[PDB]
RNA sequence: CGAUGUCGGCUCAUCACAUCCUGGGGCUGAAGUAGGUCCCAAGGGUAUGGCUGUUCGCCAUUUAAAGUGGUACGCGAGCUGGGUUUAGAACGUCGUGAGACAGUUCGGUCCCUAUCUGCCGUGGGCGCUGGAGAACUGAGGGGGGCUGCUCCUAGUACGAGAGGACCGGAGUGGACGCAUCACUGGUGUUCGGGUUGUCAUGCCAAUGGCACUGCCCGGUAGCUAAAUGCGGAAGAGAUAAGUGCUGAAAGCAUCUAAGCACGAAACUUGCCCCGAGAUGAGUUCUCCCUGACCCUUUAAGGGUCCUGAAGGAACGUUGAAGACGACGACGUUGAUAGGCCGGGUGUGUAAGCGCAGCGAUGCGUUGAGCUAACCGGUACUAAUGAACCGUGAGGCUUAACCU
RNA sequence: AAUUCCUUGUCGGGUAAGUUCCGACCUGCACGAAUGGCGUAAUGAUGGCCAGGCUGUCUCCACCCGAGACUCAGUGAAAU
RNA sequence: ACACAGGUGGUCAGGUAGAGAAUACCAAGGCGCUUGAGAGAACUCGGGUGAAGGAACUAGGCAAAAUGGUGCCGUAACUUC
RNA sequence: AGGACCGAACCGACUAAUGUUGAAAAAUUAGCGGAUGACUUGUGGCUGGGGGUGAAAGGCCAAUCAAACCGGGAGAUAGCU
């Protein structure tokens, strides 16, 4: 239940090994606003594959 | 489906009314007891001046059950209530002269053709 | 499953009665004993039916010369040979497993007449 | 192990659940787009699109029928007098998911759920 | 001999003339085309590659649609290889039958059981579960013990514990194939056979006697 | 002794063989059946209960048999806590007494979120020497091996009779394991209905909330077992004990020294599964990439421009796949999910209206209405054009061909 | 026998089977008369045993509903 | 020690059902408990249901299940009546 | 009438499960006992360390009890670690 050697720096970064994120990829870019957002997703100003939605 | 400590009717009159199942044979750790299947029972209850008394040890097999039997068409038949036919304990063949209720085309066989030369229906 | 709908149609028998729980019903039985192919009849009320095309059955309740049996019929087996409905009866239901414990009396179904 | 088995659970019990679609297909009626959470919404459709097929036909047992479910009267009243008569034509799909990021309270992917004319 | 690949239908039953109703799987077995033959001179072993139904245009890929062309055929949706047995003979692009099976009286079914994901081990090796009450404490379905003391001090290999349960190769041999219908392209083999509806089955000839 | 928890029960094993069963065999004071005893054999199998804290034991009833041991008298960071052995109390007995007795009796707190090894599963990286998509051979590893009874052979062989076979074959069980959901069922707080109390929707009617799903009655799909299918094998090889054949040393005899044949559930295969990290990194098929130009401490060296393939990954709709990754399907030239349409199934003849009744209610329209995960269809909704990763012919030596 | 070592005494009852339980015997190791003896209706979250009912206690577990466990975002320990 | 599931005396006490200050649902009034979103594995906790059997469990029916109201009928041994 | 009966508040604490680096240095949940009395409770007062108080357990006397807590003798002594 609990460890009886304190574990090295080295064994700390091998399991922080597979931490790391991932990046976005690419993001994709907007058809009549040309702006950039996620895929799959509306845009900042509220578009979505080149019509406008939301419009808040 | 009838295993130890099961209280069964009786469907013969041998005098035994209501026996308990102390071991199904036929195996080594064999649970249950079934169609046409041979018990070891002792006797819970009996009638005055029946042919067996109270506390008897001996053999039965048991004649209908609440489980049912499961024909090759895929018919089942339940019964209301399990029930058996107190054979005699060292050569078989029961005790009793008449048998009550109805019992099951599964005892037909060499030794239990008796209990079916009896036994008003099927 | 157009195979399976196909496959068991091939084999569903045509002239199955209608009837609703509540019915008696006499069904008549291919009962073979050796070379004998003998012909039973039991007859009970209807406690359940269960439709699922070739896989239908229905359970008939009869209480025999003593205690009561319960026989579940595959509607589609060439063993139910006959199906004829005696007494047409009135419940409310449509399983009809109350009266396991009820006799005599109290296991009275009315007639339906309509 | 769940197998074929159907429906979000939503961390919420069956009571629960029902009483929060039920207000929740009543604020799509009502406002023609809200904003919930992508599972929310995903299941909010399962909910809502339903009560438009019943308002396609108009009789007091569909009103009542609405009123059992939903159980508001203005509901009942925008289906069967606007959105009911309003789709009339469309067979199936009266409401678009569009995804639209992440909550900031506890990055949730939410999303907003509209029907699906919203002309005006 | 070789096998044919089907597909699992699902179950139905098929009621005897004598009224015993048999429970039956049904296998869609399509048209297997041979598209591969494989020799000693160049693989050390004779098989052939056979594969089945048919795959989208855009879905299958330029390695898998060149295998295909070569062979002079049309791509299905796998491929799958049987061991030749001494004598026979196949062609590429030869289709194969469910016809094949007109003789054989009984297989041996081979699919991927369903997957339960991670199972515990009172479901998955039929462990026997502690009391339920009298004094029994966070441990009713846990797996007691795992070994011994300090011989070993080790738990030993292939220790039956809890994980992953189902989605495996699983055959079932000797089953009795109780029709084969050409026309439909069917096999009606009794019993059950691994898979959920609509997985993909390899039918051989059994190899117990 | 700056703590190595100690009986018994449970769960879970695992090895030994000095073998309980099954298998082979020699001797018998072995007629047969059943035995006794000894050799070989560890594949698999090897009870349920009464009493007792008990292991043990006795008893009851089974069974082919209910093996003997090791594993901290296996197993308390797995469970229990009945016994022993804290503190209370009492009996018998001992002591003047405090108290004491492995004498008895009643009552009496069992913690730990796993770092490392191990183990069960499941992935990421890199390697395998251009990259990629598949199919494989198989080194090696694991699973599985239990067995009763009935019938025929044959009431033959044997025996005075009673009784009663070897060898061989057919059937059908028990226990165990794998799969599955067609059947029989269980569940089915996501479907339908009945009903009690109360609150609300203005009210009647109808509904809804809350009371363990309020209590119930049924029940789809899925999951499931008590359900239903299948399995343990035949065969081969090398043998153990054992039995021999020919045959000397030892002109006989002798199964062994040369040579040869049998011989068992053990052994190697046969059956099922994993399996190329098998760094010894294998094979086969297919697919893709056929540009220029500088610099130097001229190397399988570095850089710039142009190109970006096969394919993968991401994203999305998701799945009888799933802890998460993973795996599978589909992304509009599209049935992947939802909705919709038709069917099925389940419940059981809705609401409104009409009629009968003083009324509760009943009847008609009406097997009505509503129907979850099911089945068959349907682009209505959502699966976006793209971007991202991956390159540009793949080292050296030697050999055989370049027909 | 809350007392009995030998001891699971012996006989009887209950049980298919009862080291416990009830009745009896008396060879009381080592009861016994206000450190009270023996009875005792009622009472007891008292000790022991039996039976009816009832049941997932169990045979032998199965499914479902919820809260964690698992994944994501935020905060962020501990023994050792 | 905490913005701690604990402790803390008195006073007021509506409706319907109910014997009731129990209990259920409500009024006045006050709250939704200062981490959320998913998924729907094992396992743990709190619960629901369960075929046939029905204490075989076990140290021991522990736990669970069951019983459960009002009126009327009826009610044994024993007893200090 | 009753150290009467059933049963809430109120006082308690018999069983089980959870909890056991707790929500809590003794609780929660489901059952459980008493509930007009030798009851229970508020506010104040009195008894003190070989002393109190004790329907007696070596219990309680500020989370401390086979002799409280604080300060001092005091750097007690320690053939022991």
């Amino acid at each position: 239940a609990v460890q009886q050697n304190k574990p090295t720096r080295s064994k700390r970064g091998m399991r922080r090994s597979h931490d790391a994120l991932t990046a976005v990829t690419s993001l994709s870019v907007d058809k009549t606003s040309g702006e950039k957002h996620l895929r799959h997703h509306i845009t900042a100003d509220g578009y979505y594959r080149g019509r406008k939605v939301i419009a808040k | 489906m009838i295993q130890e400590q099961t209280m069964l009717n009786v469907a013969d009159n041998s005098g035994a009314r209501r026996v308990m199942c102390i071991k199904v044979l036929g195996g080594s750790h064999r649970r249950y007891a079934g169609v046409g299947d041979i018990i070891k029972i002792t006797i819970k209850e009996a009638i005055p001046r029946g042919k067996v008394k109270k506390g008897d040890v001996l053999k039965a097999v048991v004649v209908r059950t609440k489980k049912g039997v499961r024909r090759p068409d895929g018919s089942v038949i339940r019964f209301d209530g399990n029930a058996c036919v107190l054979l005699n304990n060292n050569s078989e063949q029961p005790i009793g002269t008449r048998i009550f209720g109805p019992v099951t085309r599964e005892l037909r066989s060499e030794k239990f053709m008796k209990i079916i030369s009896l036994a008003p229906e099927v | 499953s157009n195979i399976i709908k196909q496959l068991e149609q091939e084999q569903m028998k045509q002239d199955v009665p209608s009837f609703r729980p509540g019915d008696t019903v006499e069904v008549k039985v291919w009962v073979v004993e050796g070379s004998k192919k003998r012909l039973q009849a039991f007859e009970g009320v209807v406690i359940a039916i269960r439709n699922r095309g070739l896989h239908s059955a229905f359970t008939v309740r009869k209480i025999s010369n003593g205690e009561g049996v319960e026989r579940v019929f595959q509607t589609h087996s060439p063993v139910v040979d006959s199906i004829s409905v005696k007494r047409r009866g009135a419940v409310r239901k449509a399983k009809l497993y109350y009266l396991r414990e009820r006799t005599g009396k109290a296991a009275r179904i009315k007639e339906r007449l309509n | 192990m769940r197998h074929r088995k159907s429906g979000r659970q939503l961390n919420r019990n069956s009571s629960h659940r029902q009483a929060m679609f039920r207000n929740m297909a009543g604020s799509l009626v009502r406002h023609e787009i809200i904003k919930t959470t992508l599972p929310k919404a995903k299941e909010l459709r399962r909910v809502v699109e339903p009560l438009i097929t019943l308002a396609k036909t108009d009789s007091v047992a569909n009103r009542r029928l609405a009123f059992a479910r939903t159980r508001d009267n203005e509901i009942v009243a925008k289906l069967f007098n606007e959105l009911g008569p309003r789709f009339a034509s469309r067979a199936g799909g009266y409401t678009r998911i569009l995804k639209c990021g992440f909550r900031a309270g506890d990055n949730a992917p939410m999303a907003y759920i509209e029907l699906v004319d919203r002309s005006e | 001999m070789i096998g044919l690949v089907g597909k699992k239908v699902g179950m139905t039953r098929i009621f005897t003339e004598d009224g015993v109703s048999i429970p039956v799987t049904v296998i869609e077995v399509e048209a297997n085309r041979v598209t591969q033959v494989k020799d000693l001179a160049n693989d050390g072993y004779r098989a052939i590659q056979v594969t089945t139904g048919a795959k989208k245009a855009n879905r299958v890929t330029k390695p898998e649609a060149g295998h295909f062309a070569k062979a002079g055929v049309e791509a299905g949706r796998g491929l799958w290889e049987f061991r030749l047995a001494e004598g026979e003979e196949f062609t590429v692009g030869q289709s194969i039958s469910v016809e094949l099976f007109a003789d054989v009286k009984k297989v041996d079914v081979t699919g991927t059981s369903k997957g339960k994901g991670f199972a515990g081990t009172v479901k998955r090796w039929n462990f026997r579960t502690q009391d339920a009450t009298h004094g029994n404490s966070l441990s009713h379905r846990v797996p007691g013990s795992i070994g011994q003391n300090q011989t070993p001090g080790k738990v030993f290999k292939g220790k039956k514990m809890a994980g992953q349960m189902g989605n495996e190769r699983v055959t079932v041999q000797s089953l009795d194939v109780v029709r084969v219908d050409a026309e439909r392209n069917l096999l009606l083999v009794k019993g059950a056979v691994p898979g959920a509806t609509g997985s993909d089955l390899i039918v051989k000839p059994a190899v117990k006697a």
